[PDB]
RNA sequence: CUUCCGGGAAACCAAAGCUUUUUGGGCUCCGGGGGAAGUAUGGUUGCAAAGCUGAAACUUAAAGGAAUUGACGGAAGGGCACCACCAGGAGUGGAGCCUGCGGCUUAAUUUGACUCAACACGGGAAAACUUACCAGGUCGAACAUAAGUGUGUAAGACAGAUUGAUAGCUCUUUCUCGAAUCUAUGGGUGGUGGUGCAUGGCCGUUCUUAGUUCGUGGAGUGAUUUGUCUGGUUAAUUCCGAUAACGAAC
RNA sequence: ACAAAUUGCGUCUAGCAAUAAUGAGAUUGAGCAAUAACAGGUCUGUGAUGCCCUUAGAUGUCCUGGGCUGCACGCGCGCUACAAUGAAAGUAUCAACGUGUAUUUCCUAGACCGAGAGGUCCGGGUAAACCGCUGAACCACUUUCAUGCUUGGGAUUGUGAACUGAAACUGUUCACGAUGAACUUGGAAUUCCCAGUAAGUGUGAGUCAUUAACUCGCAUUGAUUACGUCCCUGCCCUUUGUACACACC
């Protein structure tokens, strides 16, 4: 049951139900914006968990007297390759959670894995070493050949596990109890790993669909083609 | 034992009996003559609104019935 | 000034940037939770005031930085109303009396309520009743057990005591409908008994108001803001209109 | 007023103007009320209730009493005053909201008697139909008074006569003929309110065996003054300040 089929509100998602792109990265290739949760529950939802990292209630002081709403975190990684990061405030737990699953779904992002030392069988940790801050916490993460897992604190050895890479390092400066910023600070740092111009990269593409030119008959009809 | 405040423990000893029972005997006490007369201790109730069933009291010079104790007082009444 | 399209916890900074991912142009001075304490003591300089050097015993879990949201609470600028004045009018506060609350006392003077938002309130205008308080009284209420057996286990009146009234409530002496076997024992039962600072409910005021919120965006690391405003006008978050989602919602 | 109502147009829109109507210059007050809250109040409104307490020896319960009313005193709501605009006598002669008895003593018409208080006898009425055309009060009209704590003012205490009810005693209330005190416009402080309003003036209902002296509604008589402003106590998320937690107590 579904029980909704999803509406095509957006050219972009108009496409992944009517079927013209089928592979996630096509819109990464171009760097698309991703704004419908509806994408990635057709392309992944297979192996896509979530779990929370913290329920983080925050208070505002009103005249009388306080009034308080609730930060809950959650994350969301298909195990191999994809990670995302969701946080919003609401009146109720459960109006955050089913709302910040959604949070953590529009910004699922790709992770370069790179060989650590010699490239053999499906690299694992990362290509390079990375840095991502927000706010005073900056996780600094770092290859470590095979067999020797992730080492870190609990909460992003969680944004690890679920991230597809397999053996690395870490060290984390500043306050790390902090856990907004040091969810985030990790998962602008695994983000990262596709942002480096590793030499690998200097050949380059035949450098364009551009998939708003690929499939303009569609989104030339007005009709809404169905499936 | 219940609890208040001020005023405790005034106490008139609360002696109330239930039955004496020293005396009043269930009637026992009764003799027939042989064939065949009987003769009836507690001689019966000449009152006719009763079946005269009641053993009508013995006592000083005020005697009653058993259906009511108060009412029926031996003087005589008479009217007339 | 404008901005990072650099950094920062931020406020900000054209350096407070290139402090990159464990970073590197030289060089020197300085900091290591808060106090104790720039104190104590020694050296040294000064006419002296004092300056430079300078601890610890002890005490302690926070102390501190920057920013948000709370005061259209003694600060500006707005905008209302007679539980605000002003221009008054009538008033009470004075007098006697009815009450209300206290304090007093009493056997008890049952009590709840104490600024607006307790006070001719609790609809609280009570001889009894109410009545919760005070004195005398009075009533009894469950069962399995159980022990008289039905040789009266009971229950009722006279009569003289006890009474406030006949309360055979109790009783001197009397007859009696007798059985719910009238049980010490389960323990439920009532309660104007306690806590409104354990509660439901309603109601009160906060607030005569005009004020709140949500998804979707851009604002921030975040608390949180934006929408929900400059002005004009309105009884008004009522509307034009800047129109930073609105079609919104109360 | 069912508002293009015209009006040297205000940011082309919400330029007051009183001007137009001639039942109508709102006929015009109420009810209604959000989010967040308070250790507000209510366990004594309830068979709403946690828990606590108690139960033949009750705090429960019915009876007889008592009290809740008692007093050197303090405080608030409120009553009639402190008088010639008045206190008396007379006459004239206007309401409205309402309410009224069949498992409870209501509304009372009529006659009659009684200083009165009331009482008797006989009706009406379950109510647009009877009480009831409720023919309300203050005020209007001639007189007595001659400001003199007076005839203003009726607390105060005796006495009997009464009513309602088992029962009236800092009293259930009510009648008469005595008793005439304080009180002469009330200090500092201080409340209320803008049109039929304020105040004066009654009446009904609510409780109620009888008891308003209070609370809700009703009508009558009917003004002064503002038509403003933010000094005042005020209150509303605009800006700014902070070292303020339970937030300037």
């Amino acid at each position: 049951e579904d029980s909704k089929e999803w509406v095509p509100v957006t050219k972009l998602g108009r496409l992944v139900r009517e079927g013209k792109i089928k592979s996630l990265e096509e819109i990464y290739l171009y760097s698309l914006p991703i704004k419908e949760f509806e994408i990635i529950d057709f392309f992944l939802g297979s192996s896509l968990k979530d779990e929370v990292l913290k329920i983080m209630p925050v208070q505002k002081q009103t005249r009388a007297g306080q009034r308080t709403r609730f930060k809950a975190f959650v994350a969301i990684g298909d195990n191999n390759g994809h990670i995302g990061l969701g946080v919003k405030c609401s009146k109720e737990v459960a109006t955050a959670i089913r709302g910040a699953i959604i949070l953590a779904k529009l910004s699922v992002v790709p992770v370069r894995r790179g060989y650590w030392g010699n490239k053999i069988g499906k690299p694992h940790t990362v290509p390079c070493k990375v840095t991502g801050k927000c706010g005073s916490v900056s996780v600094r993460l770092i290859p470590a050949p095979r067999g020797t897992g992730i080492v870190s604190a609990p909460v992003p050895k969680k944004l690890l596990t679920m991230a597809g890479i397999e053996d690395c390092y870490t060290s984390a400066r500043g306050s790390t109890g902090t856990l907004g910023n040091f969810a985030k600070a990790t998962y602008a740092a695994i983000a990262k790993t596709y942002a480096y111009l590793t030499p690998d990269l200097w050949k380059e593409m035949p450098l364009g669909s551009t998939p708003y030119q690929a499939y303009s008959d569609f989104l030339s009809k007005p009709t809404p083609r169905l499936h | 034992a219940k609890k208040r405040k001020k005023k405790n423990y005034s106490t008139p000893k609360k002696i109330k009996h239930k039955r004496k029972k020293v005396k009043l005997a269930v009637l026992k006490y009764y003799k027939v003559d042989e064939n065949g007369k009987i003769h009836r201790l507690r001689r019966e109730c000449p009152g006719e609104n009763c079946g005269a069933g009641v053993f009508m009291a013995a006592h000083e010079d005020r005697h009653y019935c058993g259906k009511c104790n108060l009412t029926f007082v031996f003087s005589k009444p008479e009217e007339k």
